[PDB]
RNA sequence: AGUGGUGGCCACUAUUAUUGGGCCUAAAGCGGCCGUAGCCGGGCCCGUAAGUCCCUGGCGAAAUCCCACGGCUCAACCGUGGG
RNA sequence: GUGGGGUAACGGCCCACCAAGCCGAAGAUCGGUACGGGCCGUGAGAGCGGGAGCCCGGAGAUGGACACUGAGACACGGGUCCA
């Protein structure tokens, strides 16, 4: 039939049935509940300093073959547990345990996992403060 | 302390969570009760904005009045009936249009000794 | 060279205000003393009763825009004036 | 509030057509960065915004709004003293970079090349009107355009400035 | 009879009560407003309502709005439900009496 | 939370009808009460440093006013937070210099500048009428100044006639009554400084003001309230105008 | 059940245009309904109208010109000013001034440009073009 | 003299659909029927003018928005006048 | 509702007496969230999202409670008590 309602004084139940349905949405549900912001281990923190505790190598997907090494982390803003990928060729040896390191996203599809990798959420970013990328290219040297 | 402020329920009777602490313009006073007994006793109390009121706490004459308008100083031998509490006119309280014993006979007060400080009835 | 643009005369205070430019192409932004000594020289003023607000040197301008005072009496720049511009212009030590 | 950026940024940065007439244009005109030519652009779109809306208003508001725009345009020298508001929207980018300082100085045969021009404006040794402006991207008003000049203080004002020589052969030649 | 500077005609009863905008000793200040009693239980009250079209703008439809609007019955006038009546503006007369009643404009026989 | 009344004045929230640069500085006079309402006046130090340009400074202005060269309606006002409202007159005896405060078409004050023989005549609209003990009766005007008057001459005054008072002296001069053909001036409303002459008088039931239909010199006929409408003349305005 | 002749008649209008018929009657003939044939018939999209008395609302006679692309009514009759015409003439009309909207004001039923000319308000009720 | 990495909002998205989404087979018609409220309702004429449309008076602080002009070299910024 | 107390002042603000009212699916009470508006980001527009430099209004001065002086306080650089 015919959508409905459409009289000129039924602006109640037009209202209603937008708020109705507006609800079987996912991406606004999430907003207005703050699921991520009760989910989060970072609490909304796009960078987080933790403290490594080891060292883990992860299987990717099929068909791709291949050991991600990574490293497992005890937050210091709420003491939650996370895995991070060490991004970078053989970046491995420059991270230690208990090593003050700071980790962002990893970019996946909505926020999650990205590429082949999967379950993982995370990257290391610094160390000690300083950074993993010029550690890996070698210009600057870990303290 | 005797605070003059919002219901603390809606109309509706739903709670209220009070927004701020109390305001001193807010507080109220408290009750004169003024009492018959042999001699005037008053307070002038500083009110909001330096003004005064003269309150009335012990009451021994009042000014009662004949309809043709001539007025008389007279003394109060007792309050007969006092419509606003059963409890008043047993232990001698006066206020505004309760009726009084006196000399002449009954009068009915028109006067709220509490706030003007004095006493003035129509003769019954 | 200096060119008057503007002469007001505040009869409240008893001052002659003056604005004018200066024309100083290719050359400093002169000095006070300099343009002090040549406004009085046209105008037939007292040094001690005027005193030179400011000398502004607009951005790639040649001309400089320039402002000062000139009072009847000795007692009203001390009466009325800041005691900063005169010792700028060094009538107080 | 906060301010913001006078340009608009291309909406996808890797088209090929889009690159190579922009690259074009930033060879003949030789300027610094894509933001200048990204400002100018903007400030064609906000002409042609405002010739949209006033095409299709009607009061007393429209028609002083509409009078001022032609006025404006006409001042900047972009239209001739009989333009109606229809050609407004055939306007092109090049109309505004040939009004340009830069581009103005270079076609007055002040500079060889319109780098040179740039240099010179730069440092100062172009007035406009008298008074000297640094920005090569200022636009310049129509009745502004006979007065553009050599610095008097600046050597090329001297005709002997060994390049003045070079630029005005280069003029003849 | 006292004029309210208001134009209608007054109720023909005198009533005592102090609080009758006609035969009271309060005044008449504010905005007035014509409206439906649709409750009287209370005592020399009434709990007139008030319905209007509101616009939206998201839809560009209208919603009907009714708003409840608690007013003194005075004696005299004794508005009963169903009755259009002239309510208008007093000052507090109590925790929700606000207004007071003018006039009966249509009673609910007709 | 605030407890008590407001003492400093933020430049950005001042009165409308100031030729004040409001992003120039933070802070603007707040003016002492007053005759008038913000709304309708600005503080004396405006006049003399911003309006008339004689100081500079906002301390050489209060100096001037120490020295109590300028007089407002014939008195001298030391408070630099005098405020001047509409229809009052400045003067400077020692440049000789007198003015009036009037509203603009757009709804700003400026000054108009009058002779000397206006200068001693300030029209007042008479706002409200009372009885003070004796059986004397009292005038209250627009400004907040007051006059008394006997009970006999009662019946030649009546609400917004509008009285030519001599404030160097405080002497009535002539009332001009707010009756039908009187010439009018406009003090606020979209038809802010305008004049011209009443055609009728709208009364109104349920507590609005009378509205005033005015026909412009031109013939154009525009309404205002009563409030805003200034007699000033009976068929001529009796006094200069922009 | 018939909750409205007017958008039953337009229907029917367009409907007999797009085959291509050469009459068409209209069954509810209401006052409204013969306003409105009034007013594109003034401009051109058919010719002559008849009424027909039949006795129980009578029938409204028109020929097709074959000059009406589409006509329908705007039905939750929107009120609309002076100015906002370009608003729903652009959600109705395929382009400028490309058909006529039909506004029924305080004048009568009466064309959108006519009261543009006329600058008087009013609600709309159908358009064709 | 900037340029990349991460997180949030909008657009992308007619994947929130008043403009402007779908519901036979892709997610989606209640198994069906009655009916209260709500919503939408045959034609002609008389009446009111509540909605509605036009005109008109007070009002909706300033800043911020847009425009023209003017001051800081142009601009950013600021003043003047209009909306 | 009647009669009072109290206030700078109307008012169940408070008291005495009389009655049983008042709100609610047009979503009350309850719960979560959050200073509100001027505005701001985004989008061709419809619309969607935030309350920020700054302005206006509100409120707080380690939490809870109370009082004096003063026109203005229950008082952030004043006073008393509990934690």
């Amino acid at each position: 039939g015919k959508k409905a309602p459409n009289g000129e004084f039924a602006g109640r139940k037009l209202k209603l049935k937008r708020k109705k349905f507006r609800w079987s949405d996912i991406r606004y549900k999430r907003r207005v509940l703050r699921l991520k912001e009760k989910s989060d281990p970072l609490e909304g923190a796009p960078q987080a300093r933790g403290i490594v505790l080891e060292k883990i190598a992860v299987e990717a997907k099929q068909p791709n073959s291949g050991m991600r090494k990574a490293v497992r982390v005890q937050l210091i803003k709420n003491g939650k547990v996370v895995t991070a990928f060490c991004p970078g060729d053989g970046a491995i040896k420059f991270i230690d345990e208990h090593d003050e390191v700071i980790i962002e996203g990893i970019g996946g599809p909505k926020g999650g996992s990205m590429g082949d990798i999967p379950g993982i959420r995370y990257k290391v970013v610094k160390v000690n403060r300083v950074s993993l990328k010029e550690l890996v290219k070698g210009r600057k040297e870990k303290p | 302390a005797i605070w003059q402020g919002r219901s603390l329920k809606k109309p509706s009777g739903g709670r209220i969570v009070l927004a701020r602490k109390k305001r001193k313009r807010e507080l109220g006073r408290e009750p004169s009760n003024t009492r018959v007994a042999e001699q005037d006793k008053r307070k002038i109390i500083r009110t909001y904005g330096g003004n005064r009121k003269v309150r009335l706490t012990a009451a021994a004459y009042a000014n009662v009045f004949d309809k043709s308008g001539k007025g008389r100083k007279v003394r109060i031998i007792r309050v007969i009936e006092n419509p606003a509490n059963r409890q008043f006119a047993r232990r001698n309280i006066i206020t505004k249009g309760a009726i009084i014993e006196t000399e002449i006979g009954k009068a009915k007060v028109t006067s709220r000794p509490g706030q003007d400080g004095v006493v003035n009835a129509i003769l019954l | 060279e200096i060119r008057i643009k503007e002469i007001k005369e505040n009869k409240l205070i008893g001052r002659k205000e003056i604005y004018f430019e200066i024309y100083h192409p290719g050359e400093p932004t002169p000095s006070r003393k300099d343009v002090k000594g040549k406004l009085v020289a046209m105008l037939d003023l007292n040094p001690e009763t005027t005193v030179i607000q400011y000398i502004r040197s607009y951005f790639g301008s040649y001309i400089s825009k320039g402002y000062a005072k000139a009072y009847d009496s000795k007692e009203r720049m001390l009466y009325i004036e800041p005691e900063y511009i005169l010792i700028r212009d060094g009538l107080i030590e | 509030k906060r301010q913001r950026k006078k340009y608009e940024t291309p909406p996808h940065p890797w088209i090929k057509e889009r690159l190579d007439r922009e690259r074009v244009l930033m060879d003949k005109y030789e300027l610094k960065n894509k933001k200048e030519l990204w400002k100018h652009e903007t400030q064609l779109k906000n002409f042609r915004r405002r010739a949209r809306r006033l095409l299709a208003a009607r009061g007393k508001q429209a028609e002083i709004e509409r009078e001022q725009l032609l006025a404006r345009l006409k001042r900047l020298g972009l239209l001739p003293e009989d333009a109606v508001l229809d050609d407004v929207l055939s306007l092109t980018i090049e109309d505004i970079l040939e009004r340009r300082l830069q581009t103005i100085v270079y076609k007055k045969g002040l500079a060889r090349t319109m780098r040179q021009a740039r240099q010179l404006i730069v440092h100062g040794h172009i007035e406009v009107n008298g008074q000297i402006i640094r920005s090569p991207s200022y636009l310049v008003l129509k009745e502004e355009e006979d007065t553009i000049t050599y610095a008097r203080t600046s050597p090329f004002a001297n005709p002997q400035h060994p390049e003045r020589m070079m630029i005005e052969k280069a003029k003849q030649g | 009879m006292r004029d309210i500077g208001l134009r209608v005609q007054p109720p023909a009863e005198k009533c005592d009560d102090p609080k009758c905008p006609w035969h009271g000793n309060l005044k008449i200040h504010g905005r007035v407003f014509e409206g439906i009693v649709v409750s009287d239980k209370p005592r020399k009250t009434v709990t007139v309502e008030r319905q209007y079209y509101f616009y939206l703008n998201k839809y560009e439809r209208y919603e009907l709005r009714r708003s409840k609007i608690h007013a003194h019955n005075p004696p005299c006038i004794n508005a009963k439900v169903g009755d259009k009546v002239l309510i208008a503006e007093t000052r507090p007369l109590s925790k929700t009496k606000h207004f007071v009643v003018v006039a009966v404009l249509e009673r609910a026989e007709e | 939370a605030r407890k008590g009344p407001k003492r400093h004045l933020k430049r950005l929230a001042a009165p409308t009808s100031w030729y004040i640069e409001r992003k120039a500085y933070k802070w603007a006079v707040r003016p002492r009460p007053g005759p008038h309402n913000m709304r309708t006046s600005i503080p004396l130090l405006y006049i003399v440093r911003d309006y008339l340009g004689y100081a500079k400074t906002a301390r050489e202005a209060r100096k001037i006013l120490n020295e109590g060269k300028f007089l407002v309606d014939g008195r001298v006002r030391k408070d630099y937070k005098f405020p001047v409202g509409i229809m009052d007159v400045v003067s400077i005896p020692e440049t000789g210099e007198h003015y009036r405060v009037l509203p603009n078409r757009i709804g700003k004050l400026i000054l108009h500048p009058i002779s000397e023989d206006e200068a001693f005549i300030k029209p007042l609209r008479i706002r409200n009428k009372r009885m003070i003990k004796g059986a004397r009766v009292q005038l209250n005007f627009h400004d907040g100044t007051n006059h008394i008057v006997s009970i006999a001459e009662k019946d030649n005054y009546f609400t917004s006639y509008t009285v030519l008072m001599k404030v160097p002296e405080r002497e009535i001069l002539e009332v001009l009554p707010f009756e039908k053909g009187a010439y009018v001036f406009v003090t606020q409303g979209k038809n802010v400084a305008r004049k011209g002459r009443i055609v009728e008088i709208k009364r109104f039931p349920m507590g609005w003001p009378d509205v005033v239909t005015i026909e412009d010199e031109e013939g154009e006929l525009f309404d205002t309230l009563k409030e805003y409408a200034f007699v000033v003349g009976t068929d001529k305005p009796k006094i200069s105008l922009p | 059940t018939l909750l409205d002749p007017l958008a039953n008649a337009l229907s029917h209008i367009t409907n007999s245009e797009r085959v291509g018929k050469r009459e068409v009657y209209i069954k509810p003939a209401s006052k409204l309904i013969g306003e409105v044939l009034r007013v594109m018939q003034k401009y051109g999209y058919i010719g002559e109208f008849e009424f027909i008395d039949d006795g129980r609302a009578g029938v409204y006679r028109v020929q097709l010109l074959g000059r009406i692309n589409k006509a329908g009514a705007i039905k939750p009759r929107f009120p609309v000013k002076v100015s906002e015409f370009e608003k729903w003439e652009k959600r109705f009309l395929p382009a400028f001034e490309f058909g006529i909207l039909i506004v029924s004001t305080s004048q009568g039923v009466m064309s959108h440009k006519e009261a543009i000319e006329k600058g008087i308000g009013g609600r709309l009720i159908a358009y064709v073009y």
